[PDB]
């Protein structure tokens, strides 16, 4: 369990945005699109996300970057799919 | 009610505010036990069905 | 007393015990202020929308809770929704602007 | 990009008058009949208050006649009776209307205090009503003949006038007349003419009313509402499901009161149409029209005419206005309260075994609470086939479900709450620990935050459903994350009673005991010495200890030494973490000291070590207090041996003064004062007798004959440590208790001679009873007073939230120690702590900057300022903040549950009000009503008058009611002469110069004055100092900040002096004004900038003004607010807390601040 | 004068009109007779009013209507 | 108004019996998965005939 979030509050200053970011990440884990970045102790996604914040390997910057990259990861897949839609003309 | 042996002394904070720490001797002797009589009702009504 | 999902009041949809299965605790103005003092917006929203007053949000929530997804799709509380009709029932036109 | 048509996520809201065609737009049919249901088959009669055609199908996706019963046929209108088969919920949605035969006035616009139809037409109310009742004729569009436009005539007068002028003259009566008035009204022309008339004549009485009225007019014009709409052509009907006919047990029906009303309206209306088609005489149709007016009025808002009663029941029927308003003063459901799912509650118990980050929860409770989670998790692993079977499993309570519950409980926090919620700590988050029993276990250290005793107090539990709520609870509402009261940086986790008696009993020294004067290597063998029974817990002993100091740079220094201390202190030292010096535990450890221990530990080691430290302190406190064997006997309370003697002597004094009254040496009242004085002095004597005795009387021998120390007596240790009891109560146990006072307040001259250890007889007890009853009554009253105060406070602040980061102003208030009377009622260090310097400060010598510019002053900065002699620091405050529509974090301070600077987006107004309001139960002109008076800015009863302007003054004129005072400035003119009643003893010297704001008389002064004459900083200083004078005298710690934000909200409004944009005398937001003048100093007009004057509005007054009308409808009078907004067509954009709470979306603060921001900028932009 | 509560503003407004004498009733009734019979006679002096009645009775014997929807009966 | 003189009024206690419980609503959604998988079990034409 995570008794105090002070360390996470150290990694990202705002402390509300801590809740938001850790939330978003915890969601990334809870509805599984992804896996933890650090060993799961049986800790629920709620705490795993916080452990990820405390280790400084997860925050708003990192998440935004990863997501932005994944958009192009899908664009690459559907590259030949959507260009086949030239029937639009 | 019922009288009984009482000792005044803090016991491991289990008595903390007004809280009362009672032995098993009491629950075993069934002295503070109470009997409740509840009246439950069943109604047979008339519906258009 | 403990309650998860019970019956609901007809006139305004709100948790109400009909079975001797008790209506949930009442979350008042002061408790709301207590939430406002902290930074918890979502706790408050879920408190007065999905857990109580939203006829949609409650069930749509329940399905997610059992599905293993914790989220909410809040919508508009039925209270305010009724207030709109009561106000509009008078000579007062109340509308919701923009987008 | 096509904007949109259908449903989006809506912003703001709009409110205005309703058009007949608009009313029809909502209406999906006209209700033509008073009938409800068929009386046998309960189906709705077509075209009635309850109807399938107009409103909706009775049962889900089914036609009324029953032809199309299939879920397939949906958008189908049935041929038999048109009913589109759709969900029954639509019968809760679709509205209706009624076409009224004769025109009808809307009672909300007739009877609202500033009658709208009245002042819009510039016509008196009584006239308009006299016209509505057909009591007299009124003119419309008189033209040029003999008569005015708004003029009123009578029967004979109308007849004669008509006989003289057939046409080019017009008069009607009834509702049609008022409608004709409003419709013929041309607002623009009135605007032009009124502007001219405003400009021509010079009189105050004239142009005041003139400008007020033109402003009103043009406002109503810009609204988009046309006056005709004040008169109802069409009457909308509320959906049937919102006024249900739903049946009950025993075949009995129950329906709302709106049906009686609506039915009445329909009836009388139809009967009116009937009487029209029958060509009835005038009198009849007039009576019918009036009756229709009454019915409609009673429907809309009942009680403003006759108070109509419901069928067969005396109690007046509830109208739509009452439906909206609600009850319990002003409570609109999002206020009074709302029932919530996933919750519970029960009696609470102790649970000392708990860590402070957790708490006990009953098994069954947790089962029923987490039930959905339990289902989903049960079938996720595969223990249950389907959700049904899962329910069957948890219903049977199979052995396998308990483990699954242990799974879903683990990292999932729960919210705990108490009944009297005041400060934010009233609700706190904990980690659930499954416990066998029906009782909730609550960690002892938190029992202070809730103000919860163990005497049967109940707590309630809520489950943080959504993920965001889990993380919100864990990172904010969590217990460990708030260790400090938001009011002041002092720890609220301070040990309570048993624990402090434990730590007190531990570290203390009796003169002689086992192992006296020996030496030990370390705390380990000290404890080992104690437990074995070789050494006593309290003995003076030298032992070697290793203490750490982190005084190096981010680094712990280690040093060892032989400390002269006691066995108990040595044992306790094991707990004290790291860099804390041994000195802290080398004392007697009172409640105050044991608190300062935790404090220092937090300001040194940080959060986590403070948490674990506190936990350990609780555990050891309980353990050693248990071992201590502390108890209370009847002999533990020691009465002075000299008591009876003091009693007898003081009793001789009374017969001395009595004999003097017998001989007439003294008067009656003076005698009374004398005897009361001697008895009081007696009580003091016995008190300070028993105190000395009970305190130091222990006389014990070490190696010599005798010596004496502070007593080891139980009740003393209890009172001295601060565990419980106090000199006041101990005084009542041993020595005599006080003198009592009859309800009148006249204090009886025969005090209570006996005490509780002794017996009280009949009289003494009877006399005490009144004191008791007045005690309970007064306290129970002051709870309510506190509540009301907090309410006014949150209402006046609320939406104030930290928004911008830094406004960057050098502005601030001068922070000095309070220095009242004799020495230092409060230091400088506390006043400036956790705040930020407006500008850099100096040493005695300069070009050496200790604290640069704006920096947070923490313990090190404040002690660095304490090292130096600096007596003066200018500090940034929330009252002087340059940021408009909010406070910048750089202005506020660091104060919070955490030592770091205040976060961006935290809502400070709320927490400020809560902080001011929580101690309010502990407050005793002076007192709590004094505080209420202060925040209300009420002018006192017998105030003082400050000098208007500096310079030499003299006494003008003579005696009529006042003797005029003539002021004479040095350079400028001297028109200023104030009329001061001469029957009030003056102060000001007839021959001396008086600075503006000097004392021209005595008594308290209204803060309006202090603001105007002495300045803004001056008045805020007066308020904060006076209210702090009230609290501090009671022993209440409240930081100046909260009071200062309340103050900022008080002065939010100001009245303009100069011009060039808006009106002259308008009171308006200094935010709006300052933003407009700062914008007008450059560009625009080169400089047209207008001067204002800061205004002081009381809290309850400043609460009145809120942009959002939905917010105003909450705590104010709903009926007026809705109208008064609806006329101007006011558009509520939300943006505040209360409004967003009502509408049910994320709060524009806290976590939601990242939302409303990313929105607010998207709005009014690209 | 106006106490509101229309029970009054009615009760008083009607109380103005004085009760009829036993003869005045006959006067008024006579006036009624005069008016009515006037309009009846005016109806009898219209050719289309006659021809219409005829065209209607031609539909009465033709089973397109009934004798009840045309006349309530004659002076018989 | 019922007892206590409070805002408790008769209609406030009238429960909605016309609504459906969520505990059943989750089963109604779950059955649609069950019959779907089970229909995926039979032959395509048996599945067509049964779904029809
Ligand atoms: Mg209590
Ligand atoms: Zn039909
Ligand atoms: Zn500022």
């Amino acid at each position: 369990a995570r008794v105090t979030v002070q360390d996470a509050v150290e990694k990202i200053g705002n402390r509300f945005d801590l809740v938001l970011v850790a939330a978003r990440r915890a969601r990334q884990m809870q509805v599984g699109g992804k896996d933890p970045l650090v060993p799961e102790e049986n800790d629920k996604t709620t705490v795993i996300a916080l452990r990820e914040i405390e280790e400084g390997l997860i925050n708003n910057q990192i998440l935004d970057v990863r997501e932005r990259q994944e958009q192009q990861e899908q664009e690459a897949a559907e590259l030949q799919a959507v260009t086949a839609i030239a029937e639009g003309r | 009610g019922q009288n009984m042996r009482v000792a005044f002394m803090p016991w491991n904070g289990y008595n903390f505010e007004d809280s009362i720490l009672v032995s098993e001797r009491v629950v075993q002797e069934d002295r503070f036990t109470t009997i409740h009589i509840q009246e439950l009702a069943c109604v047979s009504r008339d519906t258009k069905l | 007393h403990a309650r998860s999902t019970g019956s609901y009041s007809l006139v305004t949809q709100q948790p109400l015990g009909g079975k001797a299965q008790f209506g949930g605790q009442r979350f008042g103005e002061m408790e709301v202020w207590a939430l406002e003092a902290y930074g918890a917006a979502y706790t408050l929203q879920e408190m007065l929308t999905v857990k109580s007053d939203d006829v949609n949000g409650r069930t749509k929530m329940y399905k997610n809770i059992v599905d293993g997804n914790h989220q909410m799709e809040p919508g508009m509380p039925e209270s305010f929704n009724v207030l709109l009709k009561e106000i509009r029932s008078l000579g007062i036109n109340i509308e919701l602007e923009d987008e | 990009l096509k904007a949109q048509t259908k449903t989006e996520e809506f912003d703001a809201i709009k409110i205005a008058l309703a058009s007949p065609d608009m009313i029809r737009s909502w209406s999906f049919g006209e209700v033509k009949k008073p009938e409800t249901i068929n009386y046998r088959t309960f189906k709705p009669e077509r075209d009635g208050l309850f109807c399938a055609r107009i409103f909706g199908p009775v049962k889900d996706y089914e036609c009324l006649c029953g032809k199309y019963k299939r879920l397939k046929h949906r958008g189908v209108i049935c041929e038999k009776c048109g009913v589109e088969v759709t969900q029954t919920k639509v019968r809760r949605e679709r509205m209706g209307h009624i076409e009224l035969a004769s025109p009808t006035a809307h009672i909300w616009f007739l009877k609202s205090l500033p009658s709208r139809i009245g002042l819009l037409l510039d016509m008196p109310l009584r006239d308009i009503e006299r016209v509505l009742y057909f009591e007299s004729y009124v003119v419309i569009e008189g033209g040029m003949t003999n008569l005015e436009r708004q003029q009123i005539l009578t029967e004979e007068q109308y007849l004669d006038a008509l006989e003289e002028f057939g046409d080019e003259f017009d008069a009607k009566m009834g509702a049609e007349a008022i409608q004709a008035l409003l419709k013929s009204m041309d607002l623009e022309q009135e605007c032009e003419q009124l502007r001219e008339e405003l400009n021509e004549t010079n009189s105050e009485t004239k142009r005041k009313k003139l400008t007020k009225r033109i402003k009103l007019l043009e406002a109503f014009v810009q609204s988009g509402n046309k006056p005709e709409w004040m008169i109802l052509t069409v009457l909308p009907v509320l959906p049937p499901d919102l006024r249900p006919l739903v049946p009950l047990d025993g075949g009995r029906f129950a329906t709302s009161d709106l049906n009686d009303l609506y039915r009445r309206v329909i009836n009388r209306n139809n009967r009116l149409k009937r009487l029209l088609d029958l060509a009835a005489p005038d009198i009849i149709v007039r009576n019918e029209k009036r009756m229709l007016q009454e019915a409609v009025d009673a429907l809309l808002d009942n009680g403003r005419r006759g108070r109509a009663i419901t069928g067969s029941n005396k109690r007046p029927l509830k109208s739509l206005a009452d439906m909206i308003k609600g009850k319990q003063g002003r409570f609109r459901q999002n206020l009074l309260g709302k029932r919530v799912d996933y919750s519970g509650r029960s009696v609470i118990t102790v649970g000392p075994y708990l860590r402070l980050h957790q708490c006990g929860l009953p098994k069954k409770m947790a089962l029923e609470l987490f039930k959905p989670f339990i289902y989903g998790k049960l079938e996720l692993r595969g223990l249950a086939t389907t959700i049904k079977a899962a329910k069957k499993m948890v219903e049977r309570e199979e052995a396998v479900v308990w483990d699954i519950l242990d799974e879903v409980i683990r990292e999932h926090p729960v919210l705990l709450n108490r009944a009297p919620t005041l400060h934010r700590l009233g609700i706190q988050a904990f980690e659930p620990v499954l416990i066998e029993g029906k009782a909730i276990q609550l960690h002892p250290l938190v029992c202070a935050a809730y103000n919860a005793d163990f005497d049967g107090d109940q707590m309630a539990v809520h489950v943080p459903l959504t993920l965001e709520a889990q993380l919100e609870a864990r990172a904010l509402m969590m217990s460990t994350n708030n260790i400090l009261s938001p009011a002041n940086g002092e720890p609220i986790i301070v040990p309570s009673q048993d624990v402090v008696l434990g730590l007190y009993y531990m570290t203390r020294d009796c003169v002689n005991a086992k192992g006296e004067g020996m030496v030990l290597t370390g705390p380990k063998e000290a404890e080992r010495l104690y437990r074995s029974g070789l050494a006593s817990l309290h003995a003076r002993v030298k032992v070697r200890i290793t203490e750490y100091e982190k005084d190096a740079n981010g680094e712990l220094v280690a040093k060892t030494s032989l400390k002269d201390t006691t066995v108990g202190r040595a044992i306790l030292w094991m707990i004290v973490p790291k860099g804390l010096p041994y000195s802290i535990v080398n004392q007697a450890l009172g409640k105050k000291a044991i608190s300062k221990m935790l404090n220092t530990c937090y300001r040194i080691l940080g959060l986590k070590p403070t948490v674990i430290f506190a936990d350990q302190i609780m555990y050891t406190g309980f353990a050693y207090a248990a071992r201590s064997g502390a108890s209370v006997g009847i002999d533990d309370m020691v009465i002075p041996e000299k008591k009876h003697e003091i009693i007898s002597e003081a009793e001789a004094e009374v017969a001395e003064i009595q004999e003097q009254f017998q001989s007439g040496l003294v008067t009656a009242g003076e005698r009374y004062n004398k005897v009361i004085d001697i008895w009081a002095a007696a009580n003091d004597r016995v008190s300070k007798a028993m105190m000395d005795n009970l305190q130091t009387e222990t006389v014990i021998n070490r190696d010599g004959q005798e010596e004496k120390q502070v007593s080891f007596n139980s009740i003393y240790m209890m009172a001295d440590s601060g565990a419980r009891g106090s000199a006041a109560q101990i005084r009542q146990l041993a020595g005599m208790r006080g003198l009592m006072a009859k309800p009148d307040g006249s204090i009886i001259e025969t005090p209570i001679t006996a005490n509780f250890r002794e017996g009280l007889n009949v009289l003494q007890y009877f006399i005490s009873t009144h004191g008791a009853r007045k005690g309970l009554a007064d306290t129970a009253l002051k709870t309510a007073n506190s509540g009301y105060l907090t309410r006014r406070l949150v209402d006046v602040a609320q939406d104030l939230v930290v928004t911008e980061d830094d406004c960057g102003t050098h502005e601030g208030i001068m922070m000095t120690p309070v220095i009242e009377g004799g020495d230092v009622k409060e230091p400088l260090r506390d006043r400036v702590l956790g705040r930020v310097t407006a500008e850099d400060v100096l040493k005695p010598g300069t070009a050496d900057i200790l604290v640069p510019r704006n920096t947070l002053l923490h313990e090190q900065w404040c002690d660095l300022l304490e090292e130096n002699s600096v007596d003066a620091v200018k500090v940034r405050s929330v009252v002087s903040c340059d940021t408009d529509f909010g406070v910048c974090a750089h202005c506020y301070g660091r104060d919070l549950a955490r030592g770091h600077i205040i976060n961006k987006g935290e809502a400070i107004g709320v927490i400020a009000a809560q902080s001011i309001g929580e101690p309010g139960t502990q407050l005793t002109t002076g007192g709590l009503p004094r505080v209420a008076d202060l925040f209300e800015a009420r002018r006192p009863k017998e105030p003082a008058i400050l000098a208007e302007i500096s310079g030499i003054v003299s006494f003008g004129k003579e005696t009529k009611g006042k003797r005029r005072l003539v002021i004479t400035p040095v350079d400028g003119s001297d028109p200023y002469e104030e009329m001061i009643p001469k029957w009030r003893q003056l102060n000001v010297f007839e021959g001396e110069r008086v600075e503006r704001g000097d004392v021209i008389s005595d008594g308290p002064e209204a803060p309006h004055d202090i603001l105007r004459l002495r300045g803004v900083h001056a008045v805020t200083r007066y308020i904060v100092n006076e209210v702090q004078d009230v609290y501090r005298l009671q022993g209440v710690k409240i930081n100046d900040k909260h009071i200062e934000v309340i103050v900022r909200q008080m002065l939010r409004k100001a009245t303009i002096v100069n011009a060039g944009s808006s009106d002259f005398l308008e009171g308006e937001q200094v935010e709006y004004s300052r933003v407009k003048i700062a914008n007008r100093e450059l560009e625009a007009n080169g400089k047209v900038g207008a001067t204002y004057s800061r205004d002081l509005l009381g809290i309850t007054k400043a609460s009145l003004a809120t942009e959002s009308f939905i917010s105003a409808a909450s705590f104010q009078e709903t009926t007026r607010v809705l109208t008064e907004a609806a006329v101007a067509g006011k558009r509520d954009e939300l943006r505040g807390l209360k409004e967003n709470v009502i509408v049910g979306r994320l709060i524009p603060a806290g976590t939601g601040y990242a939302y409303h921001q990313d929105r607010m900028r998207r709005r009014a932009a690209g | 004068g106006r106490t509101t509560d229309p029970v009054r503003m009615y009760m008083r407004e009607m109380g103005t009109v004085e009760l009829l004498t036993r003869e005045g009733e006959i006067d008024i009734a006579k006036r009624i007779e005069d008016g009515i019979n006037q309009v009846q006679c005016s109806v009898a002096e219209y050719p289309e009013a006659i021809t219409y009645l005829l065209e209607q009775y031609d539909r009465v014997e033709a089973e397109e209507a009934r004798l009840s929807d045309l006349i309530t009966g004659f002076v018989d | 108004p019922i007892g206590d003189d409070e805002d408790s009024h008769l209609g406030d206690f009238i429960e909605d019996t016309t609504l459906e419980l969520p505990l059943d609503s989750a089963t109604t959604e779950s059955l649609r998965a069950a019959t779907h998988d089970v229909l995926a079990g039979l032959t395509a034409r048996e599945a067509k005939v049964l779904r029809m």
